[PDB]
């Protein structure tokens, strides 16, 4: 990005397709760092009760 | 002053095969989602210094079984020809002009030949001799085609003098009348400085033929040879086909247009190599005698019907 | 971006001009101000000769109606 | 006429070569001009024309090079 | 238009200082690139951070002069930058 | 569900006009100018590469790269010489002898991780109970000699020490993920 | 017939490849393919560790695949101990095994034209590869040799933010195999070195054990993944690109399909992930949470024995087989009871596959020999192991 | 300045440069290592903006990247490669199964090293060595050559 | 002389850089096609210099022999080449 509507415009015709839609190199879209801390879900098994192993 | 006309030709045109080396490494670059060399130096202008440099000190490696001296005369001829055939050459005005002009650049362009099949019996491995024989017969083959389409130009230039064209193309390129050829020569010039579509002289996954066995300074003799060509072939399209304006008054219009077509027509072959797959050995040489010669031997009789009845047989001188 | 393939495009230009521009001078220069002369045919070399012998011994200092 | 076609399509380059192969064996031989060109180059003068003695039986040799006798490339001319 | 490129062009070659500087930039950073300072280390680097460009290339370090009494000017190695800002470099922590 | 790949559903029969376009597709090579046109293109695309010293590619926190042994706030090295680590290291990187300190602790006199030998896999990083031993993040410790290579309990140690705040940081990031 | 050996360091080679070739002039009468160059004895050294510390060796057979790889030894050992996977890991092995696809095609296709010629399209998607390896990195912390497929569930749940990056990653990737669709799919010189080249019959691509794209662009319909389901392929649709007459570019054009039906299956998985845990809750064969272990003495025994001596799976032997990129991946684990295995055979897609070269380059020059290995994609990891 | 010791620190400095600016390697391409370089090639890390040559055959090869394990029947060769190389030449080992055997070095078909077959200059660690670091070691390689002083050597030898 | 003066110092350079170059550091391959192919080569290459006086030859004041002539020729050798072609030549 970041490129005069000229070359833009010529990228996107020699290329045939509109490039700029879909740029390759990544800005401001990619998700941010430290995200958000994660609570992860506890499965099954952790019951406390009839959770015999011998039954899993 | 002859010598500082000399060294006018040739001093530049070497320092320009070295930038052509790094505009190479850019422009391929910048094709392919990356900036090329921009590190040494300020964006890159040293770069093609600093390996010229490298490969000189590098030990230059003599293999057990090699000619000496069919290893050591075939990067001179490969530099000493390609430099030379840029003597006779408008520019306009041509340092060494010579009345049988184009003939002496066919015929020196052919005498490279040599160099591929010496280095490659020279090395005395069979890499090298299986690329050098397919070579010289690339090379060869792509002659063949190459003189044909010159003659037909030359037919309707009335000379063989390069200096006459610049007044047969006064009024419009070569390009338009003749196109077809254009192409047909544009092609043979990427074949005869085994450029890319046509690489298979020394092709890197086949044979990793020419330089196998050269490294350090014959490597960048005919290295240098090559660029030098990849221009001078460039140029030669810059004035049998793509005529600069010529005003007499001013001369440098001519060599400033002559600057720009060059270029452009060099950075194609640039842009040619980065977007097209090597062609086959037999695909190579099966375009020229299959699809290219019958057009280019029926074409040179219609280069030899227009001028008569057309009335326009062109004035000899 | 694209335009740093610029400065080495430059470079290789201006030594491809430097040549056109050179010859084509060093010859005007040489020659008297006025093109060598090209002498594709002998007939222009006996004029270019039959000049020499005219004046000086260079062909370019040339003689006119005053003479 | 049906491989003609497709030798069109397919193999498209000998086609066009044989074409003008012919074209060129043709329009020499059809046009308006090809006359010319015996006669344009003809004309060229190169070589020192030569004056012949005036035993003054001819009328058709002009006597001066301008005179309005001899032959003329006006042809050349307007052409 | 084009106006536009040359003008931000001016800003950046003017911005890193005088001349010196461009050159101090130019030839040991090999980009003229202007951004915000993030932070100076107690090393010496200078980090900066341009979220305008891309991903690859917001967050750059322009490396001291001296190191550890090694002189830095131009054998500038990567491991210069200090641990607590390698991972700001490197993104792995959205925060200087 | 199949798909059929290169397969001509039927024989489109040559029409001049057909014929024509092919023709002139091979004669005036119009598709190798469609791929001339694709390169052109992207020289005028902005180049992804990046300074290498100045920027640096992104690794996120669980990126391996180094290996490190951590010590606790107050100052006693986390490892307490289980020698699991050891146990499931893939390689047999990690050698460990270990024996009462005076304190009476249990700490190992001898840690060697054969960085050579190791294969970054991170199951030591997983193993350790203490978690003691870490995945660094630094990967830049390429070394002139072999011998630099192998390291000794005072090297990852050291390199603990160094890089600890980030590591810290790191694991901070993702523990709740193990 | 002038013997010429394609020597390892040749790039053509593939780094390790000594393909003895009596050139009857130019044309190749007999290829005699000397692999072994990279046998790393992967398969004596796995019975000497446990099963855990052997998953690693599976990310090193096939080098550009992964994932998939450590797909199939986690599928093996699962079978041998009646575990399964809980839901979510099994979408998550289906979404990682489909980025392995994606990126094996891109290094097979754009170093196929590398070795032809064409050098742009490995620069174009390289950059796309690294874009891809970076979700490896994000999710396991090594861009390749992640070890993240575990042999029970996956090892740790996705980052809070890798699903949005796939996202933005597929979104925009089809546009750059169409690019190099234009520039390598119909230009006469890559047809003409790509086609007609290397045709192999169906019957004798079944009979020569192909079992890949090479059976597939032959026109035999078979994909692991639809004919034998396994994890969750099953509850994702795709179409199985089937090629009609074999030549090398029928196999190219199979492969860049394969890419384009992959980012259908990736969409289906981000699209359907379910909410769950990522490793299967048996601590007997999943090594328990931090926190737990750290908590409750069960756990630090579970973890304990577990990185120690191991998952100890029940005696049997099994051959479990998954559509890699390259071709079918199998694993026979022969297992005593002990914890670590008594026999790994990896079946490689590619130790058939380079057998056909002397059959599939026939009547062929020496430079469609390197478009002959080119659409094996055959990488010495695996043929070697 | 006016010593001829000053004439020969500048002009290695210069041979130096040279060398260091220009190192064309050339990759084996032993195993994985061999792609996380492929990467370096690739346009995140372009190797060719540092002046590295992305394929280079030996006879013209200032720099051999060993990537991948050297197994037993791959030394002989290895050695080869390295003793037609030119003169100037030097070796960077990546991946640990090359610098050391790695995963595969107790196996009786993996040589524990290559710096047992070819001297190897530097060792870039990993088992895929990150592409920033082979980088990293490509430079620290362009840092060992500035500090050779081989004119140095010969004048006040 | 001119000439020669450019050709030698072109020889000089090209010689002092191998110089410099080695002074500064301080067997059955064949195929008929290769042959025939050599052989075409020169039956094409003879053709071509019967080809190459047509630039004077055009302004002969004949003409129709002049094309008659050249017509003749270049059919005659695309006729070899057209068996050359029909027959296995070519076809590597
Ligand atoms: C030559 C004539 C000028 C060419 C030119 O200006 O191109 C850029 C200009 C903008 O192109 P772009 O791809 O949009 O540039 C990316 C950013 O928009 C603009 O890039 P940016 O955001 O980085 O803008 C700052 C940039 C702005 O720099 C420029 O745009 C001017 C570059 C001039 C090069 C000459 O200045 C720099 O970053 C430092 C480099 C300056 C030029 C370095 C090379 C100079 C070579 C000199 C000898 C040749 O090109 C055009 O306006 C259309 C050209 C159409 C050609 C067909
Ligand atoms: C496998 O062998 C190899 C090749 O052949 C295929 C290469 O092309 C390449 C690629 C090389 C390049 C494109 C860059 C090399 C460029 C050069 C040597 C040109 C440098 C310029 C000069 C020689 C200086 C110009 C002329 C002078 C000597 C003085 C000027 C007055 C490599 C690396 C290689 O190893
Ligand atoms: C003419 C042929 C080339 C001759 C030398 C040309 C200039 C060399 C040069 O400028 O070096 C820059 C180089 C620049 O590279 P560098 O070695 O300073 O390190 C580069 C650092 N980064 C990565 C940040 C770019 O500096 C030197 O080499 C210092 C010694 C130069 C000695 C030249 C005189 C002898
Ligand atoms: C400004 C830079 C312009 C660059 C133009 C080329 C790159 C952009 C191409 C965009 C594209 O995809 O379209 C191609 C298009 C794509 O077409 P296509 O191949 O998809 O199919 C269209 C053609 N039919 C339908 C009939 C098959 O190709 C063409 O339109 C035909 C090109 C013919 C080229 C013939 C050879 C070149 C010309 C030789 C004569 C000399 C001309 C002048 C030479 C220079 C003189 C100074
Ligand atoms: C290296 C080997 C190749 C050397 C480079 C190739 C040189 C090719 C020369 C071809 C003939 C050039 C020519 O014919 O020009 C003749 C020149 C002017 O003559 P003309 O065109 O008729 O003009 C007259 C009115 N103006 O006036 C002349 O008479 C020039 C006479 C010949 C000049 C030759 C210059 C030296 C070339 C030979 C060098 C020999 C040493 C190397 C030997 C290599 C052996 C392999
Ligand atoms: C009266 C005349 C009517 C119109 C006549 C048109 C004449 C065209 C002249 C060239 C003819 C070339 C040709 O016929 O095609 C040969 C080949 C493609 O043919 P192919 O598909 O192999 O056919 C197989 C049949 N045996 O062609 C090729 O292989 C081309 C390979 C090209 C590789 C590089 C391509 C570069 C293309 C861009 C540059 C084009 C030149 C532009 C500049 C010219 C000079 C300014
Ligand atoms: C002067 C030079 C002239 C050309 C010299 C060389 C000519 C060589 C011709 C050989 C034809 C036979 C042949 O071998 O080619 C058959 C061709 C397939 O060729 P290919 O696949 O390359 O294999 C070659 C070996 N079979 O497959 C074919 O059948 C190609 C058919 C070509 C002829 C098609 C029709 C051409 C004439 C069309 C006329 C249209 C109207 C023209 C009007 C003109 C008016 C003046
Ligand atoms: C993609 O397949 C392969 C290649 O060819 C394109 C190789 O070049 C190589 C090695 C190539 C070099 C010289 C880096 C390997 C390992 C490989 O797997
Ligand atoms: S596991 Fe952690 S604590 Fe136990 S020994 Fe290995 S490192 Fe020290
Ligand atoms: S080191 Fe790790 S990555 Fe490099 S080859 Fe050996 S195993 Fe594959």
């Amino acid at each position: 990005a970041s490129a005069t509507r000229v070359i833009q415009k010529l990228r996107n015709w020699a290329s045939g397709q509109d490039l700029q839609a879909k740029l390759q190199l990544r800005y401001q879209e990619i998700a941010k760092r430290t995200q958000p801390p994660p609570k992860l879900p506890v499965g099954p098994s952790h019951k406390l009760s009839n959770n015999y192993y011998c039954t899993r | 002053m002859f010598f500082i006309n000399i060294l006018t030709l040739l001093v530049p045109i070497l320092i320009a095969m070295a930038f052509l080396t790094l505009v190479e490494r850019k422009i391929l670059g910048y094709m392919q989602l990356r900036k090329g060399p921009n590190i040494v130096g300020p964006y890159g202008i040293l770069q093609p210094f600093a390996d010229a440099m490298k490969l000189f000190m590098k030990e230059p490696m003599r293999p057990l079984t090699t000619s000496m001296s069919l290893f050591i005369i075939a990067p001179t001829l490969s530099l000493t020809l390609a430099l030379s055939l840029w003597v006779p050459l408008p520019m306009p005005h041509p340092l060494i002009n010579l009345n049988l002009g184009i003939l002496f650049i066919l015929a020196t362009s052919s005498l490279s030949v040599y160099s591929i099949l010496w280095s490659g019996w020279a090395s005395n491995s069979k890499y090298s001799l299986f690329g050098a024989l397919r070579a010289v017969a690339q090379t060869i083959s792509y002659e063949v085609t190459m003189a044909i389409i010159l003659l037909s130009v030359l037919l309707m230039n009335g000379s063989y003098s390069l200096q006459t064209l610049i007044t047969t193309q006064e009024h419009m390129w070569l390009l338009l009348p003749a196109w077809p050829m254009a192409m047909m020569w544009f092609i043979s010039t990427l074949a005869e400085t085994n450029r890319a579509p046509f690489d298979l002289t020394e092709g890197e996954s086949e044979l990793v033929g020419f330089n196998v066995e050269y490294a350090a300074g014959p490597f960048a003799l005919f290295f240098m040879a090559e660029y030098t060509n990849i221009i001078l072939m460039n140029a030669l399209t810059t004035i049998i086909f793509l005529g600069p304006l010529y005003y007499i008054n001013l001369p440098e219009l001519y060599s400033t247009n002559f600057m720009m077509e060059a270029l452009l027509l060099s950075s194609t072959f640039l842009w040619i190599r980065a977007s097209y797959p090597r062609f086959r050995y037999d695909q190579l040489m099966h375009l020229l005698w299959k699809n290219f010669l019958p057009l280019t031997l029926a074409l040179c009789m219609w280069h030899i019907s227009l001028p008569i009845f057309t009335a326009g047989v062109p004035p000899y001188m | 971006m694209w335009f740093e393939i610029l400065p080495g495009l430059a470079i290789m230009g201006v030594c491809l001009v430097i040549p056109g521009v050179s010859t084509a001078y060093i010859h005007k220069f040489t020659n008297g101000g006025k093109e060598k002369r090209v002498a594709r045919v002998q007939y222009q070399w006996y004029l270019m000769e039959r000049d020499r012998r005219i004046s000086g011994v260079n062909r370019y200092y040339v003689s006119k109606g005053l003479e | 006429s049906a491989f003609l076609k497709n030798a069109w399509a397919k193999e498209p380059v000998l086609v066009v070569s044989f074409s003008v192969w012919g074209l060129a064996i043709i329009m020499p031989m059809i046009s308006p001009y090809t006359k010319y060109a015996s006669m344009i180059n003809k004309a060229t003068p190169y070589n020192y024309p030569v004056p012949v003695r005036d035993d003054g039986n001819m009328p058709d040799v002009p006597s001066h090079p301008q005179d309005p006798l001899g032959p003329s490339l006006d042809w050349l001319k307007n052409l | 238009e084009l106006v536009e490129v040359l003008k931000r062009g001016v800003q950046q070659v003017t911005g890193h200082g005088g001349l010196r500087g461009l050159l101090r930039v130019f030839f040991r950073a090999n980009d003229i690139r202007i951004g915000t300072l993030v932070g100076e280390d107690k090393y010496g680097n200078k980090y900066y951070e341009d979220n305008k460009q891309f991903f690859g290339r917001h967050r750059w370090v322009i490396y001291t002069t001296e190191m550890n009494g090694k002189n830095t000017f131009w054998d500038v190695d990567g491991s210069m930058v200090p641990p607590e800002w390698h991972r700001w470099l490197h993104c792995m922590t959205d925060d200087p | 569900t199949y798909k059929y790949v290169n397969k001509k559903e039927q024989e489109s029969e040559v029409d001049m006009k057909s014929a024509t376009d092919n023709a002139a597709r091979i004669l005036m090579w119009t598709e190798l100018i469609r791929g001339l046109g694709m390169t052109l293109s992207y020289l005028f695309r902005e180049p992804a590469t990046i300074n290498y010293p100045f920027e640096k590619g992104p690794l996120s926190p669980r990126f391996r790269g180094e290996h490190a042994l951590r010590r606790y706030p107050s100052g006693e090295e986390r490892c307490i010489a289980c020698k699991l680590c050891e146990a499931i290291c893939p390689a047999q990187a990690i050698t460990i002898e270990a024996e009462p300190r005076a304190d009476g602790s249990r700490r190992t006199t001898r840690y060697d991780i054969d960085m050579t030998k190791c294969i970054y896999c991170g199951f030591c990083q997983e193993a350790c109970p203490v978690d003691a031993i870490v995945e660094g993040p630094n990967f830049e410790f390429s070394t002139e000699t072999h011998e630099e290579l192998l390291y000794n309990k005072e090297k990852l140690l050291n390199n603990g020490d160094k890089w600890e705040a980030e590591i810290a940081a790191n694991i901070q990031a993702d523990y709740l993920y193990r | 017939n002038m013997t010429l050996n394609f020597g390892p360091q040749h790039p053509a080679a593939h780094g390790v490849l000594r393909l003895v070739l009596e050139l009857s002039g130019e044309m190749v009468r007999k290829c005699d393919p000397h692999i072994g160059l990279l046998h790393r004895g992967t398969e004596k050294l796995i019975e000497y560790k446990t099963y855990l510390q052997a998953l690693p060796y599976f990310d090193r057979l096939d080098y550009v695949s992964m994932m998939c790889n450590e797909q199939a030894y986690s599928i093996a050992v699962e079978k041998l101990l009646n575990i399964q996977p809980p839901p979510r890991a099994q979408w998550i092995r289906v979404l990682f095994g489909e980025i392995t696809r994606i990126l094996n095609h891109i290094m097979a296709v754009t170093t196929h034209a590398l070795d032809i010629g064409a050098m742009t399209p490995f620069f174009w998607m390289f950059e796309e590869r690294e874009k891809m390896f970076e979700f490896y990195e994000r999710v396991s912390g090594a861009r390749m040799h992640a070890a993240y497929i575990r042999p029970g569930g996956v090892h740790q749940d996705l980052p809070l933010g890798l699903l949005d990056d796939i996202y933005e990653f597929s979104k925009n990737f089809s546009l750059r195999i169409d690019e190099v669709e234009e520039m390598l799919t119909n230009n006469r010189i890559w047809r003409n070195r790509t086609v007609d080249i290397g045709v192999v019959t169906a019957e004798d691509a079944l009979n020569y054990g192909f079992s890949g794209v090479m059976l597939r662009g032959s026109g035999i319909q078979w994909d692991l993944r639809k004919t034998q389901p396994y994890d969750v392929y099953d509850q994702v649709e795709f179409d199985v690109p089937i090629g009609s007459r074999g030549d090398c570019y029928d196999r190219y054009l199979c492969r860049v399909e394969e890419m384009r039906q992959s980012l259908r299956i990736i969409e289906q998985c981000l699209n359907k992930m379910p909410p769950g845990e990522i490793k299967v809750d048996d601590a007997k064969v999943s090594p328990p949470k931090r926190a737990e272990m750290k908590t409750s003495m069960e756990s630090l025994i579970h973890h304990f024995k577990l990185y120690t001596e191991g998952y100890q799976v029940p005696p049997g032997a099994t051959y479990t087989a998954i559509e890699a990129p390259k071709g079918e991946f199998g694993v026979y684990l022969v297992s005593d009871g002990s914890s670590r295995p008594y026999r790994c055979k990896i079946k490689a897609p590619g130790f058939a596959h380079l057998a056909g070269l002397d059959k599939m380059s026939k009547g062929h020059m020496l430079a469609d020999v390197v478009a002959i290995i080119g659409t094996q994609d055959i990488v010495f990891g695996e043929i070697d192991r | 300045r006016s010593r001829a010791e000053y004439v020969v620190t500048k002009l290695d400095d210069l041979i130096n440069w040279a060398r260091r600016s220009s190192l064309w390697p050339m990759t084996f391409g032993l195993a994985c290592c061999a792609v996380e370089m492929m990467h370096m090639a690739a346009p995140r890390y372009d190797m060719d903006r540092f002046g590295v040559v992305f394929r280079a055959s030996p006879r013209q090869a200032d720099v051999m990247i060993v990537a991948g394990t050297l197994t037993n029947k791959m030394a002989p060769a290895l050695r080869k490669v390295y003793d037609q190389m030119p003169e100037p030449r030097y070796v960077v080992s990546m991946g640990s199964c090359a610098n050391g055997g790695g995963y595969y070095h107790y196996s009786y078909s993996v040589v524990r090293g290559c710096d047992r077959i070819v001297p190897v200059d530097i060792y870039v660690p990993g088992c895929p060595p990150t592409a920033e670091a082979l980088l990293y070691g490509i430079l620290q390689l362009q840092r060992k050559i500035k500090r050779e002083q081989k004119l140095k050597i010969w004048y006040r030898r | 002389m001119n000439l020669y003066t450019v050709i030698f110092i072109n020889i000089l350079l090209s010689l002092t850089l191998i110089l410099v170059a080695f002074w500064l550091p301080q067997r059955l391959p064949f195929s008929m096609k290769f042959f025939l192919v050599a052989i075409t080569f020169l039956l094409f290459d003879l053709e071509i210099a019967l080809l190459l006086p047509l630039p004077w030859a055009i302004q002969t004041i004949k003409t129709s022999t002049m094309m008659i002539m050249a017509f003749i020729l270049v059919t005659i050798l695309s006729l070899g080449l057209a068996y050359e072609w029909t027959q296995k030549g070519l076809e590597w």
